[PDB]
């Protein structure tokens, strides 16, 4: 009568959470995946289908969170259905209030540390192995990738279904909010240095087209003549002398002289400022190549 | 040899004993410029002022 | 170019497409499509390599809550089976790296119809779930994750099946005035990501961390990987240092 | 009827005469005529029978330095300070110097680089484009709009500072003053550090040696291929390494750039600070470092 | 020429030698000083161009706290009655720009002086304001606006009583080791404009910030706005972390 | 009665600066100890009867910073003088002391001795040196004496005032903080040096690669006479490669992670190998016979 | 050339040994001893050069602990006398440096057998003072001293009276497999004793700090005083905000 969720079903559950996405949709992401990692609880726990339809109904709206932290929340939703089919519990509130209250800052922990930290350094050792042809650099990557995800996958649904209804007690205020903090800072750190290197908004028109005086290029036309020209020119370039007489300035350069990637600082803000504005991601990526075909087009870009 | 001065655009030497000023800038960059050095430097202001 | 390397390499496509949705085994990601991709059909240390080009290239290219990120999978499988069908195994792959940059015309947007395709999915799920059908839901689920492979799957063998035959997306879809537009278009949607991640963890406490980060990242003398480790050690220094109050 | 309030026309002459918060500049105690002179009716009206016009003005004469246009909030806040402490005495002389050296710093600081660094240049530049041609449009341009901005800046920041007069106050009374002059102090130290190290160019002429370099350090011209490939080997050893003269040339700026850059300015700059300590007028040390540079190139070491 | 043009041109001197100071009209710029030179001397558009240029060169020339800047109003004058003086209306702007900016020598010192030497002026404001006598601090500073004024005044008066060529044949008179001398003494000026604000605010648990600005001013890779943006971002965590230990 | 005037004091700090010199592998500075403590022995001890006992407790294994080694043999002299008078002979306490503060004090005393102010000194004295100025080896040995011998006498001295009172300021307060900020400034200028100092240069090839016709100057169309040159010039400040054929390291691909990875490695290695409890010796003849080895095979 | 410029050579030679395990006077450092050598040799200013660039690449050579840094006086030694004897007194100090240098295998190794050699030394000091002999001690110890001075002094006095027949010897050292081999494992033999400081403090407040001075040691920006500066500074900063908690 206590039917207690037995480990096997607790390790189906964690093996199908693998498919937490596939079913991503924009109305209600990342909740059929919910559903179909819920589906070997709901046949355990449930029968006769006279509340199937509602455990699934339930289990089938909002939910968007990284996909490999969510088996606290799996782990929590677990402890909870559980403890509710023995003993006459029926709340429909507590379980969708932990996933929103979850929904939040375990994604907001869980993007920087998998995506932006741990995936990048991965990828770079994998590919300095694999720059030189040692196919040990995609296989090492694979390798330590897929153990650290299933790892953490487990042993967070372990320790969530274990921490019931003390989730929000044993962690509230101690190692999550260092956790959360440390993962900000580290986050913001090298979310700005993706910002600095991997916006490409590189402006071309021309400033200015000035020309230089009587002591500045190279003048090759009156050279010596020989090994002694590339020699001459050669030391000339190294003293500082201007390579061409005239020196173009173009606004890229004027940009730069204040400090390099304000565009894309600029273009990053701007989209912060948007997505504030609830405003949906995809009419931003639409307004970017909009706008980057515009650029291209009056010559601004 | 030596730049006797520098303003916002160029700046000035003597040739053959005369002065002469070569502007080496365009005014959006001289006045590029001018912010550039005006704002690298106002974090040495905010203080006591005696 | 047997008949058993066109069904492993259309396999592999698949498998890379199932994983660029689901984001947990990395089947997409050029070190690992590229590579199996070369294993299958020959030259190995070829696509190695394209694949480690493409790894660097493609760092920083994660989807973030609706914000997707470009060229997923697509750009390795493509550039991977061009390399191996155009010969110069290693002196194509700046060619190769070429031709899938842009591709982002053919990934991400791909990938947005079928994401917005999957809605009436859900809904035929959620048709289902009410008359407790659990058996469908889950046939519906796999359905998804299906054709989000057959997305990828379905490009990789026209490439195959095709060496360059009539050359008119090689003409008529570049107008000099819209594939370039979109190629710089295609180098800023990252900036949508970063800014949704960055919305996610905002604090008085933490802008100034971005502050040194954006500073500390001029041109050309520091890594990434530099980078990344003096963000950890930042982290860490903090924390030390507000745990002493 | 006893409370003594400041009309329109009060606060509005002393905004006039704030257009002369200079002209009595001074180096041991900087700019205290003008606030004096803007000060002048204000003690004029809310004091009277000339018992203590004399604490008044001494009270309004000490040190007081900061940009000129952003200084009207200063001036507003003091204005609704005395016309409190007419009637109740909350500023013991005590409290207005308190708030006057809080705002002096960090209000100087950020006007410095918005009106002579932002809108100046601009406005120059934007002149200066219709001057090029013959245009008196382009001074008479940048006459007017200088003065509206100034002017309207002024009054603005005065009848603003007068309203929230013994508000502003209090939020500098908090735990807003010290973290603001720390923070202050600390960016003022880093980016003076940069400005002495970057700023101050002092380049230091001799050479020590001109030795002849070992054979296979450097290009040999007479051996180079004749043209075309001439300049690829040129190129490319010159990106191996090798030099691109027999004769390697040291020199002492080499010697003290390889120890740390920048070190003969900060040497220089904590010369400057001990002179200065030592109660040496500026105007002396400026002369001295002219002296200093005519000598050094005389002598072949600058 | 004229005797009334005389009597204007020298009133815009003292206007702009008393705005030079004042730094509210801006009419010791050079935009506006050349203007009205040219405009009350004859020859109006001749001298707009010599502003413009002179204005193109003087961005940039603010005093910053006790850190006066060169030629304020001394060049834009002194070019202009040059200009009118040796005719060459359009022709004779280079020149007259090649002597404005060497006329620091005669600007920046000149102004030193009445600067420094004003400080008696408010001594005496202090001595009669121990009285309370308004009229005494309302006389002292407008006699130290005229006073600073005259500093402009008088060499603009004197070059109108003078061959049209002194100057310039003054200045290309020197050894011409003198010049190499001033400008490199010129560029240590900065050092004590920096010490003087150094010694202002310096402290135990700030020099450290100090020794990590200069570290961080390498060759060439850091602009000066990303530095100030470093400091910044310093401090903000220095604060945050002094609050949280607190 | 036993009083232990300046002079010997003195004397004990001047031996002290040989306490290194018989320096062996079976008990390193152990000699030098014994040598620096002689004068005290003899005038504390007579009769011959616990001077060879006095030389036993001396001759036993103490390695730690030459300089930074005059607080041990102050407190040693305090203990040594108070058992003297009064018969409290104890064995054990100056074995206690020796050991105490022989780990903490070494590594307190060889980052700022050896990596802090001796590279300091010898960079400025070798700035002055490469100029041909005789004031900079005058001052780096002028300067680093004068410490080295004010450090030395100004610890003894603390040393010998406090006594066994150094306990509680072993347990420090000062000794706390400096111990914490030489970490950090070690640390720091360790991981320098390692960055810096260790060249484990990689040389084999992994592949050379015929260049595009896009990106190499191409030496054939190229004009003549200055043209040539400026056009070349050009083109190489644009990007274009100097030559067709790029060539790729091993070095070079290992540097794109970050310089200096194989330095660290290398360290790291050593670290674990020394915590096994391995001599250093061997770890610096294995690092012989690895570089002889990874050249024979080509990989260094 | 003198004789008694050939005394004064071997003396300060001696002196250089002497402080080499001493390590308390410095006279083993090359700004000094090549120095000494000139002052003595004639030629002065072509030798304060050399010993002033030695020091540049003798920076971080310290013993510590059993893990004996590479040529800590024969270096300086045997280039300032190979430069004095060789003519071209600052021509020739890239050649001093060269064979200078790859003296790893007769600067470091001989070190070892003395040190080695000076355990029986110490047994005979334990010997003695079992029978209370104070003087004998002593002697010992002076004469572990003056083996290590002469340990130094011997190879330049063979220097000095050049065996012209060690040209037979100088290539006969199987080359490339042995020379080069010992010139590249002795660039890294510094790392032991890195090692066993790093080992010597090591915790989990301290470690960030590591990470920090590796990340900023980048090529060729910051000068090693530049980096002990940065480090002097974050200490003290460090320091001030735990004081403040
Ligand atoms: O962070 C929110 C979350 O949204 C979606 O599920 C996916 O794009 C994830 O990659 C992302 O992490
Ligand atoms: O910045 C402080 C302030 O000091 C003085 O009053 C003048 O030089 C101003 O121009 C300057 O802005
Ligand atoms: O640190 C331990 C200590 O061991 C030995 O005595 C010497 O190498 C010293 O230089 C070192 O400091």
């Amino acid at each position: 009568e206590k039917i207690e969720l037995s480990k096997r079903d607790r390790l189906r559950v964690a093996w199908r959470s693998t498919f937490i996405q596939g079913s991503w949709n924009y109305e209600r992401m990342q909740n059929g995946g919910w559903a179909f990692s819920m589906i070997p609880a709901i046949k355990k726990l449930y029968k006769t289908k006279e509340d199937r339809s509602s455990a699934l109904k339930r289990h089938l709206e909002f939910f968007n969170t990284h996909p490999y932290i969510a088996s606290p929340i799996l782990g929590v939703t677990l402890a909870l259905e559980e403890e509710r089919a023995n003993g006459a519990e029926v709340d429909d509130v507590a379980i969708q209030g932990v996933k929103v209250g979850m929904m939040g800052p375990l994604a907001g922990v869980g993007d920087p540390v998998f995506w932006f930290t741990i995936r990048p350094m991965l990828g770079a050792l994998g590919a300095s192995l694999a720059l030189s042809g040692n196919i040990l650099g995609p296989i090492l990557f694979f390798v330590a990738w897929n153990v650290i995800r299933w790892g953490f996958m487990w042993y967070t649904q372990e320790f969530g279904y274990k921490a019931g209804s003390k989730i929000t007690d044993d962690l509230s205020g101690g190692l999550l909010q260092d956790i959360t903090k440390g993962a900000s800072i580290l986050g913001m750190f090298v979310l700005a240095a993706l910002v600095q290197r991997w916006v490409n908004i590189q402006f071309a028109p021309i400033i200015s087209k000035v020309k230089l005086d009587e002591g500045a290029y190279i003048d090759w036309s009156h050279l010596p003549q020989g090994a002694q020209g590339i020699k001459t020119a050669l030391q000339q370039q190294q003293a500082g002398l201007a390579l061409s007489e005239i020196k173009v300035t173009t606004l890229q350069n004027n940009l730069d002289n204040l400090i390099p990637g304000l565009a894309a600082v600029a273009l990053t803000f701007l989209c912060m400022w948007l997505l504030k504005k609830k405003i949906s991601p995809i009419i931003i990526i639409l307004g970017l190549f909009v706008v980057g075909i515009v650029g291209h087009l009056i010559g601004l870009l | 040899e030596y730049h006797l001065m520098n303003g916002a655009n160029g700046y000035l030497t003597r040739v053959n004993g005369k002065y002469v000023y070569r502007v080496t800038k365009d005014p959006v960059s001289a006045v590029f410029g001018v912010i550039s050095n005006g704002w690298g430097s106002a974090g040495a202001g905010f203080g006591p002022q005696h | 170019m047997s008949v058993i390397s066109i069904i492993l390499v259309v396999l592999i496509a698949f498998l890379a497409g199932i994983e660029g949705i689901l984001d947990e085994f990395q089947f997409h990601q050029p070190l690992i499509a590229c590579t199996l991709i070369g294993l299958v059909t020959g030259n190995l240390t070829a696509c190695i390599i394209l694949g480690g080009t493409l790894q660097m290239i493609a760092l920083g290219w994660a989807n973030i809550g609706a914000a997707v990120a470009p060229d997923a999978a697509l750009a390795s499988v493509a550039s991977a089976i061009i390399l191996v069908l155009g010969g110069q195994g290693v002196a194509g792959i700046p060619s190769a790296i070429a031709i899938a940059i842009p591709l982002a015309v053919a990934g991400l947007f791909l990938t947005m119809i079928v994401r917005t395709l999957a809605v009436p999915i859900v809904h035929l799920m959620d048709r289902a779930a009410e008359k407790g059908n659990i058996r469908s839901v889950e046939w519906l689920h796999i359905s998804a994750i299906c054709m989000q492979g057959i997305r990828i799957a379905i490009p990789a063998a026209a490439l195959l099946f095709i060496p360059a035959d009539s050359v008119q997306s090689f003409l008529e879809a570049m107008p000099a005035w819209l594939t370039d537009g979109m190629a710089i278009g295609g180098g800023m949607v990252v900036a949508v990501g970063y800014a949704l991640v960055i919305n996610m963890m905002a604090t008085k406490e933490v802008w100034p961390f971005f502050v040194i980060g954006f500073v500390v990242a001029a041109i050309s003398q520091l890594t990434l990987i530099a980078i990344g480790a003096l963000g950890v050690a930042l982290a860490l220094i903090y924390l030390n240092l507000s745990k002493m109050g």
